[PDB]
């Protein structure tokens, strides 16, 4: 028969892990950092480009900052095509709430259905877990700026400040170190991009190799904005804070 | 009977590799070579028509083929899954977006839908990823021209050139040299046709190379006229004497 | 059909309902209560066929409740009105739909403003300072047209429901049996056990 | 419509009419009833256009699928297959099929498959609207074995006078003449068999 | 509508009216009726005109992935066959009627398909409420071996007979030629015989003349 | 009965120099009952305008849908959706209901952001596209609106004289069928900017 | 490495499945039996080992009939053969009811075939273990065929399978020679019986009883009956009298 | 080697085995001995109950599948259950569609058949049971050996279980005598015990140990258990 | 781990080792066959090998009709070959039904590849051992070679040939047209061109033929034939009387 050949990616060890998620987390510590920072006036989101070359188009290019909701936005670090698949259930999950109660989804709302699907490809259908783990960033009317974290589990968590990928743990308590409560976006920008300046494997830390985006709530207007840095806005901010 | 393999047959080892897909990438490396660069007003991909065997007939095998009027593929690896996936690709244009629509797919949301499809063989049950990467090169009215990478993983990335294959990592390194952001496109079919000749060993002509473009409307392609919108695909193959006749200025 | 009223004022919605429930020759019950609490803030009257009725009432309740306890939270009144609509939307075009019309008046604790919405069988919504439906809307939106003001107290629009309900005990062929009135406002939802004679 | 087929001593021979009407307005008058599902298998169509059509096409499809694995069907295996079809949904086909084919150890056949989808082997069988009202002059000038000369002639002859009282048939004659020798198209035009 | 189709010595032509209705009101008083199956295969419907769309384009887009599949151009005979099956399948109830004409490596080709599937063949066609007026015409000037002069003459007299003397029919004439050997020829409003005259007078209001209760800018940008 | 008759209400819109104007009355009844005099017709997407007639719950659903529809389209296309574009959408979106349709009257409007070019369409529940130049009409006084679009058009009118035209002809038309009126709304469209107007009209 | 016999439709590095090759020896391991084409039909024989004198005679029968032109014998695992029977029954029945005419015998050996060759496609379902020897009259001729576990099978002019299969194919590759004329159907059931007594010899030590069965253009109006009586016990001396 | 061939059903060994179906045939030689004979008029069964402790029953094992026909096991229990009623099912549709009782030897083809097919596929498991089938129908007397393997065979008589072999040879020896004692049930029956008690060793049957069943020409089967075989004993 | 040899999968050196194996199998049957174009036809010409005397020598073939226009030589097992067969007759069928005309040579072909490169990419199906090869004279293109193996793989020749020695054959067949400096046998009869197929067919192979030792298939405008023992002989009548 084809028992055989089964991996069984759905079961636990002695130990009562769950080999399958263990791996794939193992996988995700060698992808590009990505880190979130939570202020009282914005989040910030920047990650690490894993391998890049003088030809690759930085422009026309994501693959760690994707847009679910005009209030939500996500870092990746892991499979990017593993991404994609659960981010476009994402937005339509954003959507079929919108057009179900006439209000844009929940952030917790959003985050915790996502994590449910992964949460199943780890109980049941003997399927490999998705190698992803997400930094959400998303702003509702119910806790304002707010920050979460997934990986392959389906579990979730929320946080100030928080990194996913290669060297979290150095991240983690440089971020630990900075880090206070009444922070400015501004501040944030600033110690995102000192914290992967410090943990990246690479030489330098330049624009070519990153992605930056912020959302806040542009006084001048009262509702919440999005922004994905393009290359050369990836460049100033770097000069500005001192990396050049 | 009845498929009973439902479990994946892509899963994660205890230092986090995804063993097939790395496989796959293997395979991709044995492969001829293939390339693309992207100019200021068009893209060309080209190969190189490795016949097996001086009886079979090299035209009667397409390495380059036409997604959309708009879009042109190439790759490097396991050509029958190629050969699939760019049918796949092509009514998968047409379901999820032309029907839609009423207009074909831009380039990246075609590939996109590419990428989709190889990355679910890596992890549904009872398949193996596809054995190929490709390179696409479009254009539409909103994004212009664009050129990309899928790999068997399911990841793409845009490029200004690249190339992927046997010498690739020779390719990549001589296209480095030299490109810059104003290349026309016959600049660039020629850095192509160049790039291409340190990958091949025997007979170097146009029946030995394939190679096509994105470039201007071709209304003597459109097969009617009439409709003043309607100007002609961007794709095109060039013919074996076209290829020649850039040869003799190489 | 059955009366289905509702008022908006200036701090509060008010709905009323009629008492009766008649099958055919036999008026059975006349003390039916003809609404179901979704949330402390959002209240729902029904009328229509049969079962139908409290059926469709009791669902939705149900799904309000369930989100109520998954959230710890309590979606605001246009947001259990949308999922209504939808609700409603998706039975007109099933098997057999539920003929039900409904009223929903609920107390929005964020923007601080009561609301009511009126939605019919087929998903039709439209958010009112007044509605009613079936028959009664005949003889009551004209009455509501002239002696309705956005700044009335709960008190005034207490009187005005009177006013619309001695409308209906004249005009109208069938005895509903009085109604019950209740009252939606920043402080939830409470029953004027007081109509028979206010 | 007014179709027939006839055996003879050389094989088999089949006739129509060319009129498809639409009411009493004709949409087509140079219609083409006589269908090929076969080399030497054909068929007269009378009914719906569109179900007769489908049912042939169908056929057609299952003789080819069969003479791949199986060589050469006889005639009786074609009228089998239009059968299965009418008789299994009857209910939502309008077809009557006149089926005919020539084959080497049974000569000519004629099967006709009526409304019901039940099936009849004859020496010859005559259909469509226009048919009742050649009744009995076909019973009275048919005789088995005749040449093909006078086939055609008993043909002719009985279609012109469908033709003339019918309606709903006109326009030319075809006529499909199936044999050893192979498949020969003849026509004859009002101008001629109107004065017969 | 009044739909038509000509073949000639080397090629086919199909033309058809420009109205559009709904009952006896006109919503469209010049839409193309002339649908593109493939580059050289073209179609004109009659009947429910959202059917004759969408059957047109599904089989367009089936015929062109067909093409993609065989490298080969595509066959009138193709689209004939899968528009048939389809409508068939549907009994009916995709109120389709069509002329379908065209040429690819075997020649050319005219045919005409019914709502219910089942399909015709011939030198000459009409379709539609101008059908018997277009019909008329045909029948008292079709011979064979027209040059495709005299079939685009004898195809657009065709559709005048219609636009005249059918109320389901009017306004322009649209052709399309389809030669065995060059690209096919799209010829949108090839006639335009009903040109409204000058109104006896102009309508333009003085500003202000609309009593208005409240305005407002509205946001586009997000 | 008639699902179109049900609720009432009409749509019109007109194309002018560089610029584009839909309208829609605000009635919303059962029958001879008027209910809302606030149920507007008229939505958008981005710079992309929309006009529904017909069965009220068919307006709210389809609006929603096209909300949905055309937020994912912006989150994957990077942009946002042009008029020619979304018609075709509107199109296979109602086509994909055959045999149980919305019974709707859709009307689109807009300024293609790239070409600057003015456009309109109509459809029938069916998805079948109408695509005039002068105008589209829709709702329980189309006959009424089409007489009047007829008799008041003329080409290239300025927006401040497409509003006067368009407004007559809503309001007219209007006044001649018991289901439509009770309140109207006007939409002017440029290229930057878009005013909306609220009309005066009998309210009977 | 090792391995490749332990599924069914794994190619082991030589080209071979090894699975069937298994089947093959059930089959060896089988009763004998044969068919001898003659001029106007075929006959069918096999060794019926007799366990005890408590299997009552006569009543265990083992060829079994097809439509009603049909005749199949076969040797390996009993049960498996009559599953490929019942399969062809229907695949005969199916094809009647499409086609009118009793299914010619050619068509019906690649139903046959088809269906085993269909059994070694898949790791799921194990190869029959049993060779199949079958055959008719049709509209064109009498017909015998032999179907091996692989799903391979050819026309004969005479076939034997099973413990003695050697000794018969002997034997018939004689009369083959001896007979370039075609042997009669009266004679052909004869003969039969002879080479099953001799092909006992491999199998000398139990004791056996004989199965004829038959389908003759003239002896049986090309209908496969079995034969009995007289016509069994003459065939059964013929045999008892050459075996000495 | 066998320990790599014997995983499931659907795997032959190297030299053509299923040892699957092997084992299966050995948990019916692990099962209680049961008895089959017949006449030309009558068809017995005789069967030894097995029990668990004194404290237990002795575990029934003829089941009656219709009027005219039953059967005895040796192996699984629940397996023959289901079997059983699979034959009860077969033997019901044949009356109630043809009016036809079911013949013994269609009885067998069936059998045969259904368990032939856990033996081909992937995830099932053989039958762990042995049948013996005796009826009277159309043409007498009859009575069947089913083995899990999926083969049926007619016998004059014969005996499944532990030491079966014993009553085995005593009924290949007895043949002669008992096939033709027609018209004489008791004597059958007694026939049988004989046969049965060739295979005891343990103990001797009792009266709620010993178990027979009887059909033929004008006894529609029956099962006879306890006082009701003291006269047998 | 070791069972990237037993299902489609790949290996570290990402390959398919079940696909290889399925190739082996190709030459089980040890039967050579070529293909080669004329001026407008098709000849396909393989060996038939009939050992055992108890065969019935008009039963063993390799060479199939597809359609009424298509042929196919296999090399491989029987029962894989007749399976490929029927599933190809059918699809040939159908295609008829569904698009209105014949279903092109290097069409089937393709579809025959893709339905093979399955095999190569879904687990619980097995690759076939056969390599296919097509013919006819496509009513666009002409006489046509198409051939598919197990990988899924499949392209169209001017000439070709397959099986446990199918290297001597296509040397000898790329030397020829080195010469003739054209992709075809430029004859105007098929019999002349199997004739030149059966004459190279034996000076590669050096061995010579009787009228029982091959087997031919022929593709013309509308018709694709094999030929009898006897059409054969008379092949080889012809052939002897030049050497």
């Amino acid at each position: 028969g084809s028992r055989r050949y089964d991996s069984r990616t759905t079961i636990f060890s002695p130990e009562g892990r769950l080999y399958q998620v263990e791996y794939a987390l193992e996988s995700i510590s060698h992808a590009g950092t990505a880190i979130g920072i939570m202020a009282s006036d914005g989040i910030v989101l920047a990650a690490e480009r894993k391998v890049t070359s003088t030809l690759l188009e930085q422009d026309t290019s994501t693959e760690k900052l994707y847009k679910l909701n005009d209030k939500i936005a996500v870092a990746v670090a892991g499979l990017t095509a593993d991404a994609e698949i659960l981010i476009n259930t994402a937005r339509i999950h954003a959507q079929n709430y919108l057009k179900t109660y006439n209000e844009d989804i929940p952030v917790e709302i959003l985050v915790r259905r996502l994590s449910d699907i992964k949460q199943g490809y780890t109980q049941h259908g003997g399927l490999r877990p998705f190698g992803v783990s997400f930094i959400y960033a998303g702003y509702d009317d119910r806790y304002g700026y707010q920050l979460y974290t997934s990986n392959p589990s389906g579990n979730y968590t929320g946080w100030k400040a928080i990194s996913v990928g290669a060297n979290t743990s150095a991240a983690q308590t440089l971020l630990q170190m900075d880090y206070k409560d009444d922070m400015k976006v501004d501040d944030a920008i600033e110690l995102a991009l000192k914290t992967l300046s410090k943990t990246t494997d690479s030489s330098a830390l330049t624009y070519d190799r990153l992605e930056f985006a912020t959302i806040r709530k542009g006084a001048n207007d009262g509702e919440v904005y999005q922004k994905i840095f393009k290359p050369q806005e990836i460049k100033d901010i770097l000069v500005k804070t001192g990396i050049t | 009977m009845t498929d009973r393999y439902s479990f994946s047959l892509t899963t994660f080892s205890p230092s986090g590799k995804l063993g097939q897909i790395d496989y796959a990438l293997t395979a991709v490396k044995q492969g001829v070579t293939s390339l693309g660069i992207k100019a200021t007003n068009g893209v060309v991909i080209a190969t190189e028509k490795k016949s097996s065997s001086p009886l079979a007939m090299s035209e009667t095998l397409s390495k380059v083929s036409l997604l959309t009027p708009d879009i042109g593929a190439v790759y490097s690896g396991m050509g029958p899954d190629y050969r699939v996936l760019v049918d796949k690709s092509r009514k998968v244009a047409h379901t999820s977006y032309k029907r839609i629509y009423g207009e074909y797919p831009p380039t990246k949301l075609l590939v996109s839908e590419v990428a989709k499809i190889m990355q679910e063989a890596t992890q549904s049950g009872g398949v193996r990823p596809f054995g190929v990467s490709l390179l696409i090169a479009g254009h539409d009215e909103f994004n212009g021209f664009s050129l990309y990478q899928v790999d068997p993983s399911g990841s793409y990335f845009p490029w200004k050139a690249t190339a992927i294959g046997k010498g690739s990592v020779a390719a990549k390194t001589f296209l480095e040299k030299r490109w810059n952001d104003e290349l026309e496109l016959e600049d660039a079919i020629h850095i192509a046709l160049l790039t291409l000749k340190e990958s091949v060993e025997g007979e170097f002509n146009g029946d030995t190379i394939e190679l096509a473009i994105i470039g201007d409307e071709n209304p003597d392609l459109l097969g009617y006229t009439g409709i003043p919108t309607d100007k002609g695909p961007r794709f095109r193959k060039l013919t074996s004497q076209e290829i020649n006749d850039r040869l003799e200025a190489l | 059909m059955d009366i289905i009223l509702g008022i908006r004022v200036q701090d509060s919605v008010i709905l009323a309902s009629s008492k009766a429930v008649t099958r055919g020759i036999s008026v059975l019950k006349d003390s039916d209560d003809k609404t179901r609490q979704l949330s402390p803030h959002t209240l729902m009257s029904f009328a229509g066929e049969a079962g139908d009725t409290v059926q469709f009432a009791e669902y939705i309740q149900a799904n309000i409740q369930l989100y109520s306890i998954r959230e710890d939270y309590e979606l605001s009144p246009q947001a259990v009105s949308s999922f209504v609509r939808q609700e409603l939307a998706k039975s007109i075009r099933s098997r057999r739909p539920y003929q039900v019309n409904v009223l929903i008046g609920g107390y929005d604790k964020k923007k601080n403003k009561p609301e009511l919405y009126q939605i019919d069988y087929l998903g039709t919504k439209v958010e009112l300072p007044y509605g009613a439906h079936g028959y009664s809307g005949f003889y009551t939106f004209s009455l509501l047209d002239h002696h309705y003001r956005p700044d009335m107290t709960t008190e005034e629009g207490l009187d005005l429901l009177k006013l619309c309900v001695q409308e209906l005990e004249k005009r109208m062929p069938m005895d509903f049996k009085g109604v019950i009135v209740k009252i939606v406002d920043k402080d939830g939802i409470r029953q004027v056990d007081d109509f028979q004679a206010q | 419509t007014s179709i027939m087929a006839v055996t003879f001593k050389d094989g088999v021979i089949l006739g129509a009419d060319s009129r498809t009407t639409t009411g009493a307005y004709i949409a087509n008058r140079v219609t083409d009833k006589l269908t090929r599902v076969h080399d030497k298998i054909w068929c007269c169509r009378s009914g719906s256009a569109a179900d007769t059509q489908a049912i042939a096409d169908i056929v057609q499809y299952h003789l080819e699928l069969y003479t791949s694995q199986y060589g050469t069907p006889s005639t009786e295996t074609a009228a089998s297959v239009f059968k299965e079809l009418c008789y299994e949904n009857k209910d939502n086909l309008t077809a009557g099929i006149i089926v005919a084919g020539y084959d080497d150890k049974n000569k000519g056949e004629v099967y006709t498959i009526p409304l019901g989808g039940s099936v009849h082997k004859l020496p010859y069988a005559i259909a469509g609207s226009g048919s009742t009202f050649i009744y009995g002059y076909c019973d009275k000038n048919f005789r088995e074995n005749m040449s093909k000369e006078e086939t055609v002639d008993f043909i002719k002859h009985s279609l012109s006078q469908a033709i003339k009282w019918d309606g709903s048939s006109g326009g030319v004659i075809r006529m499909v003449v199936l044999t050893a020798a192979g498949v020969e198209r003849l026509i004859f035009y009002p101008d001629e068999y109107e004065q017969l | 509508t009044t739909i038509v189709g000509v073949k000639f010595n080397n090629g086919v032509v199909i033309a058809a009216d420009t109205r559009s209705t709904q009952g006896p009101i006109v919503a469209d008083k010049n839409c193309a009726k002339l649908h593109r199956i493939s580059p050289k295969i073209w179609c004109a419907g009659a009947g429910t005109a959202a059917d004759t769309e969408a059957v047109t384009q599904l089989i367009g887009s089936n015929i062109e992935l067909h093409s993609l599949y065989t490298s080969r151009e595509p066959r009138v005979v193709s689209a004939l066959q899968m528009l048939k099956q389809h409508l068939f399948k549907y009994q009916g109830h995709i109120g389709a009627y069509l002329i379908v004409a065209g040429v690819d490596p075997t020649g050319s080709h005219l045919f005409s398909i019914h709502a219910h599937g089942s399909t015709d063949v011939g030198y000459y066609l009409s379709l539609g409420s101008g059908s018997l007026a277009a019909m008329a015409v045909l029948e008292s000037h079709w011979k064979q071996d027209l040059t495709k002069e005299e079939a685009i003459k004898l195809a657009s007299d065709a559709i005048q007979a219609g636009i005249w003397n059918d109320l389901g029919s009017g306004s322009n004439v649209d052709v399309c030629v389809m030669e065995i050997g060059k690209d096919a020829e799209y010829l949108r409003n090839y006639l335009t015989p009903n040109v409204r005259e000058e109104k006896q007078k102009s309508y333009k209001f003085p500003r202000g003349t609309t009593a208005v209760l409240k305005e407002s800018i509205v946001n586009i940008c997000d | 009965s008639d699902p179109s008759s049900i609720n009432g209400g009409i749509v019109v819109a007109m194309t002018g120099k560089d610029c584009v104007a839909i309208a829609c009355d605000l009635r919303l009844g059962s029958q001879s009952l008027g209910v809302s005099n606030k149920f507007e017709k008229i939505f958008h997407y981005g710079h992309v305008f929309l006009g529904i007639t017909g069965l009220a719950t068919d307006v709210t659903t389809l609006n929603e849908m096209f909300r949905y529809k055309t937020n994912l389209y912006k989150l994957k296309e990077e942009r946002a959706i042009e008029p020619e574009t979304f018609t075709q959408l509107v199109s296979s979106s109602l086509y994909e209901r055959r045999f149980g349709p919305y019974f709707v009257g859709p009307v689109v409007a807009g300024i293609n952001s790239k070409s600057g070019k003015p456009f309109i369409a109509g459809f029938d529940l069916i998805g079948c596209i109408d695509e005039a130049k002068d105008f589209i009409v829709s709702g329980t006084a189309s006959d009424q609106l089409f007489g009047m679009c007829e008799s008041l058009y003329e080409p290239n009118l300025e927006p401040e004289d497409l509003f006067e035209t368009i407004s007559q002809a809503l309001l007219n038309a209007a006044d001649r069928d018991a289901l439509s009126g009770w309140g109207a709304v006007v939409y002017i469209i440029k290229k930057d900017e878009v005013v909306k107007r609220y009309l005066k009209m009998r309210q009977d | 490495g090792t391995g490749y016999d332990l599924s069914n439709s794994v190619f082991s590095p030589d080209g071979r499945n090894f699975q069937v090759e298994y089947a093959v020896k059930a089959v060896e391991n089988g009763t004998t039996s044969i068919g001898i084409k003659c001029n106007d039909g075929v006959v069918f024989a096999v060794e019926k080992l007799i366990t005890s004198k408590l299997l009552v005679p006569q009543k265990n029968v083992k060829i079994q009939v097809v439509d009603r032109h049909i005749g199949c014998v076969y040797s390996g695992l009993i049960p498996d053969g009559r599953h490929l029977v019942n399969r062809g029954r229907e695949e005969a029945a199916s094809f009647k009811k499409l086609y009118k005419t009793p299914i010619p015998i050619p068509a019906f050996a690649d139903r046959l075939g088809q269906y085993v060759q269909a059994h070694t496609l898949y790791n799921s379902v194990r190869p029959f273990g049993v060779s199949t020897i079958f055959g008719g009259v049709d509209k064109n001729g009498a017909h015998l065929y032999m179907l091996e576990p692989s799903g391979s099978y050819w026309g004969y002019k005479g076939a034997a399978t099973g413990k003695g299969r050697q000794s018969a194919k002997a034997e018939l590759e004689k009369l083959v020679d001896h007979h370039p004329e075609g042997l009669s159907a009266r004679e052909a059931v004869k003969q039969a019986a002879k080479i099953i007594y001799l092909a006992h010899e491999d199998n000398k030590e139990k004791d056996f009883e004989l199965e004829i069965s038959w389908c003759s253009l003239s002896e049986t109006n090309g209908l496969h009956k079995f034969v009995k009586g007289d016509l069994l016990q003459e065939a059964i001396d013929f045999a008892q009298k050459e075996i000495n | 080697f066998r320990n790599n061939y014997d995983g499931d059903t659907v795997t032959f060994s190297p030299t053509g085995r299923l040892f699957q179906v092997e084992y299966a045939l050995e948990a019916i030689k692990q099962g209680s001995v049961t008895v089959g004979l017949r006449s030309n008029t009558h068809a017995v069964l005789v069967a030894l109950k097995r029990n668990a402790d004194e404290l237990s029953s002795y575990q029934k094992k003829i089941i009656k599948c219709d009027e005219h026909m039953g059967l005895s096991l040796a192996g699984l229990a629940p397996d023959a259950r289901v079997l059983s009623n699979y034959l009860r099912q077969q033997c019901n549709y044949s009356s109630l569609v043809f009016n036809r009782k079911l013949a013994v030897e269609r009885a067998g083809h069936l059998l045969c058949d259904k368990a032939q097919k856990n033996t081909q596929s992937y995830g099932g498991r053989p039958y762990g049971v042995g049948l013996l089938i005796i009826g009277y129908d159309k043409s007498g007397a009859h009575l069947l050996e089913f083995q899990p393997s999926g083969n049926v065979t007619e016998l004059y008589g014969t005996a499944i279980g532990a030491r079966s072999q014993g009553a085995k040879t005593y009924l290949e020896r007895t043949l002669d005598t008992f096939i033709k004692i027609d018209g004489n049930p008791d004597e059958l029956i007694k026939a049988g015990v004989e046969a049965i008690s060739q295979s005891l060793r343990d103990e001797s049957l009792t009266v709620d140990n010993l178990s027979i069943a009887i059909v033929g020409k004008d006894t529609p089967f029956t099962i006879y258990d306890g006082e009701a075989v003291a006269k047998y004993i | 781990a070791g069972y990237d040899r037993h299902i489609t999968i790949f290996s570290p050196e990402g390959r398919l080792y079940q696909v290889e194996y399925a190739f082996k199998a190709t030459n089980q049957t040890n039967i050579n066959s070529l293909a080669v174009r004329g001026k407008d036809c098709t000849v396909v010409i393989s060996q038939k090998k009939v050992p055992d005397k108890l065969l019935d020598p008009t039963t063993v073939s390799y060479i199939f009709c597809i359609s009424r226009t298509i042929g196919m030589v296999v090399n491989g097992p029987i029962p894989d070959a007749r399976n490929a067969a029927l599933r190809a007759k059918a699809e040939a069928a159908e295609f008829r039904y569904k698009y209105g005309y014949d279903m092109p040579c290097d069409v089937l072909a393709k579809r025959m590849a893709n339905l093979s490169q399955i095999y190569t990419q879904r687990a619980y199906m097995r690759p076939l051992g056969v390599i296919l090869t097509f013919v006819s004279v496509d009513e666009e293109l002409g006489p046509s070679i198409y051939k598919t193996d197990p990988a899924g793989y499949y392209v169209g020749y001017k000439a070709t040939a397959t099986g446990p020695k199918q290297q001597e054959i296509t040397t000898n067949l790329e030397n020829h047209f080195k010469k003739s400096k054209i992709d075809h046998i430029n004859e105007e009869s098929w019999e002349k061109v199997v004739e030149f197929a059966i004459t190279h067919m034996i000076d590669a192979l050096g061995t010579e033929f009787s009228k029982n030792d091959l087997e031919v298939g022929v593709a013309t405008k509308d018709k694709f034939f094999t030929l009898s023992a006897e059409n054969i002989e008379e092949r080889l009548v012809a052939i002897a009387e030049q050497d």
